[PDB]
């Protein structure tokens, strides 16, 4: 089996 | 272009929390095993193992931006939960630290792995196990973060 | 002597989230 | 609040700021508690508190701020000091002095990096881990917070032997008040 990313987060609170 | 410190990762079992410090991408033994993690490029095989630490690492994935370690002394952290949400702590001893509003276990679930911040927003440690009397969480331990410095060598 | 001119920001109320896909 | 956290974002272009420059008409929209600003040759930053937009003498000079109903004159002026002020343009937000008088403060930088700072006096303050010079430029009038996140001064300048920085100096809340009589 293999680890997986399913999501990120961002600390700043930072936009896109 | 928009880039995380903080990964929610998961395997077949489990689901949990890895931050990345320095270049690694870091997280617990107790979630991760020896396992190798996904990239497009296939399967990428893990830098540093250490079961005594419950600590594991890979090389930084795409779309991570690493934290710095903390360098105040404070002894003021926020743990951060894979909800997005601050709880504030104090910390006791090395890997010691007790909350200042205590909590239902189930509220800190799934976030192990997880960064404890100082008030600068630097990184001091990665949250190991919570410690709970009666199914009430109270204090929580975590892995120093002049541990992910000692193993990176 | 000309004016000074805003080209950009830094957010200090910014508090951490999910980034959104 | 806490934790202190920051994020930068860019603006505007190169040929795009000596046009406003000139001008003096700027249209953008505003966000957030410090502007990074810049003039013909150098570059740094301004911080809004209670109403009003601040920088650095050195920087700003005495001119006037491009604002969308065209150009602004300055509010205060004290040379000697190396302070100025406008009013804070519209859409900004604007941060409240500190109380607390801790003394653990945390100088933010024009790459949105939060530098820890031990104070010593009232106008310095020295650096947790050494850093070189270069890296800290443009930074000027980017405010010093206590741990609450609550202005505490502005960074004026650096002390550095051979291009690595060892301490701050900057300018203090009380000289913000005393500026304005
Ligand atoms: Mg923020
Ligand atoms: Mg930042
Ligand atoms: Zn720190
Ligand atoms: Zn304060």
């Amino acid at each position: 089996g293999s680890v997986v990313i399913v999501g990120r987060i961002v600390l700043s609170g930072k936009p896109a | 272009q928009v880039e995380g410190e903080v990964q929610i990762v998961s395997t077949a079992t489990q689901t949990f929390l890895a931050t990345c410090i320095n270049g690694v991408c870091w997280t617990v033994y107790h979630g991760a095993g020896t396992r190798t993690i996904a990239s497009p490029k296939g399967p990428v095989i893990q830098m540093y193992t250490n079961v005594d630490q419950d600590l594991v690492g890979w090389p930084a994935p795409q779309g991570s931006r690493s934290l710095t370690p903390c360098t105040c002394g404070s002894s003021d952290l926020y743990l951060v939960t894979r909800h997005a949400d601050v709880i504030p702590v104090r910390r006791r001893g090395d890997s010691r630290g007790s909350l200042l509003s205590p909590r239902p276990i189930s509220y800190l679930k799934g976030s192990s792995g997880g960064p404890l911040l100082c008030p600068a927003g630097h990184a001091v440690g990665l949250f190991r196990a919570a410690v709970c009397t009666r199914g009430v969480a109270k204090a929580v331990d975590f892995i120093p973060v002049e541990n992910l410095e000692t193993t990176m060598r």
